[PDB]
């Protein structure tokens, strides 16, 4: 188990760690998060008490370095940094742990929720969507736009998700206009899976990362990408059986974790009704359909 | 975006544009079978592609063989229309290609957009005008060429005959829409209004009779009366 210590907490803030969250008071003796499970990526995220504008946060993997958080009073935010002095790091953490100044990552033993949400998400792929090569961790916030959003404006601060556009020359072979528009299998299997992602695991990783950024930061372009990657599969007549079964599991745990009160803004009625009730794959997502109908029947 | 009565004069400016109406592409008769079921029989159709400024009509005749062994024909017809309009645009010299294509039915937007991806600067637009272009097959010479076709064929017409020698394209389009609306509402009565006087004839190279300016005023008034008469019969007014 690994640790993300905090130098201090000078401003009141709600702190998230993966799907958990807690409140820290202004100048409270908080010095970080311990017992973080090794083997998964993680995200540590923030919403200031005095200004809920800009949710922001950091994706990281404790296997890739020793990371800590320190508040910057000039830029007005909690910043992740890497400590290269290993013995300094351990010495600081030990003082903080001995004085019980850290919260414990509160994982129930029965609970696979975080694994189920991040099964295909790897740090190396995150760092290609979020480009800041000098850091081993990745900053994301609520207002960051996507490359596709910027084509329709600072490129250094953008989310480089794979562009999906159903009415584009990439999606439609000349001479196969009706076929390719009504059955997106070409676009899914040849263009996206064989060509760009190389395999379904990378595709699902980006889909899962998009969802998590929509949920944890309210990032709109991430929500658009999540829905586009679902619709591309559901609108394809020919999808490998293992992908359909895995997608049903992926979406089930996403819909299970979504805050009930954020559904009006995180779920696109058109896409979900099309995917569950009209698409080629309308009968292939049994678990997702059942949780959607029992949890959000109004959307449908 | 959409095209309506606020921006109506835009149809007659100097930016090349085409209306596309797909109503008559897939045409069927419905009949009983020997076993008492119901079956369709397709008949020849046409795409109505019109330049409202010049009167040039590109009538692509859709022969029933294009439907042979195909499924979901009402859906296919929209994509066949878009395929043929795209092929027409590609066949025209650059300086004759339209800057806008206006579809009379919104279901044509996505098929035409997809077939025209290679032409990102041609705008594909709907319209809020309810245009009576379905009644094109009530123009005898258009119906005759479509029904006699034994293979796919494109035929070119000027749907304004020689009117633009004497009137503007705004007035010519208004006359055409009034005539087509009347033919749509009561075809026999409209055909009788158009052909009752035997001394006024249709030139070999025209679609409509050779009315003088004053006679066109009379005909237009008779057509408006027909439409109002039919509205009164319909709604009991
Ligand atoms: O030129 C023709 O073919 C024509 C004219 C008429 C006609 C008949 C009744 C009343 C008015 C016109 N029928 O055929």
């Amino acid at each position: 188990m690994n640790t993300v210590p905090f130098t201090s907490a000078p401003i009141e803030v709600t702190i998230g760690i993966d799907q958990y969250s807690f409140n820290v008071k202004e100048n409270q003796p908080f010095h970080g998060i311990k017992d973080i499970p090794i083997g998964h990526v993680h995200v540590i995220h923030f919403q200031h008490a005095d200004n809920s504008s800009m949710r922001y946060g950091y994706w990281f993997d404790c296997r890739m370095g020793n990371f800590y958080i320190q508040y910057d009073p000039k830029d007005g935010l909690y910043k992740m940094m890497e400590e290269r002095d290993g013995a300094k790091f351990e010495n600081i953490v030990h003082n903080f742990k001995e004085r019980q100044m850290m919260v414990s990552y509160p994982k129930i033993d029965e609970d696979d929720t975080w694994y189920n949400l991040t099964e295909f998400v790897q740090m190396d792929k995150i760092r290609k969507i979020v480009r800041k090569d000098e850091n081993q961790f990745s900053y994301v916030d609520s207002s960051m736009t996507t490359v596709q959003e910027n084509e329709l404006s600072d490129p250094a601060h953008s989310l480089n998700y794979t562009v999906i556009n159903f009415k584009s020359r990439e999606a439609i072979r000349p001479g196969h206009e009706m076929e390719d528009f009504l059955d997106k299998s070409y676009y899914l299997n040849t263009v996206m899976l064989q060509g760009i992602f190389k395999n379904s695991s990378n595709y699902f990783g980006e889909l899962q990362f998009a969802f998590l950024n929509a949920m944890f930061f309210g990032n709109y372009g991430s929500s658009l990408q999540w829905h586009a990657m679902i619709e591309l599969i559901c609108s394809s007549a020919t999808v490998p059986k293992h992908m359909l079964d895995k997608l049903d599991e992926i979406l089930y745990y996403q819909i299970k974790t979504l805050p009930e009160q954020y559904s009006d803004i995180l779920l696109n009625e058109r896409v979900w009704n099309i995917c569950l009730y009209s698409s080629f794959q309308k009968n292939s997502l049994h678990n997702t359909e059942k949780i959607m109908e029992n949890k959000y029947p109004e959307l449908l | 975006g959409a095209m309506n009565s606020s921006n109506y004069a835009e149809l007659f400016n100097n930016d090349i544009k085409l209306f596309v109406d797909d109503t008559n592409v897939y045409r069927v008769t419905v009949h009983k079978t020997f076993e008492g079921n119901v079956a369709t029989k397709a008949i020849n159709g046409c795409i109505f592609t019109l330049n409202p400024k010049t009167g040039h009509l590109f009538l692509k005749i859709i022969h029933t063989s294009v439907w042979a062994g195909q499924k979901r024909l009402s859906q296919l017809a929209k994509w066949k229309t878009a395929e043929e309009v795209s092929a027409l645009v590609r066949s025209l010299p650059k300086e004759e290609q339209p800057k806008q294509i206006i579809v009379t039915r919104k279901a044509m937007l996505d098929p035409l957009e997809v077939h025209m991806l290679d032409f990102p600067n041609i705008a594909i637009r709907p319209t809020e005008l309810r245009l009576p272009f379905s009644a094109a097959m009530s123009i005898d010479k258009l119906s005759d060429v479509v029904m006699k076709a034994t293979e796919p064929q494109m035929v070119l017409f000027n749907i304004y005959d020689d009117w633009l020698d004497r009137i503007s394209s705004y007035t010519a389009f208004s006359r055409l829409t009034l005539l087509l609306r009347a033919l749509k509402t009561n075809e026999e009565s409209a055909k009788m209004i158009l052909l009752s006087d035997p001394t006024i004839t249709i030139k070999s190279y025209h679609l409509w009779p050779s009315f003088t300016d004053e006679q066109w005023i009379t005909i237009e008034s008779q057509m408006r009366d027909l439409i109002l008469t039919e509205y009164g019969r319909k709604y009991n007014v």
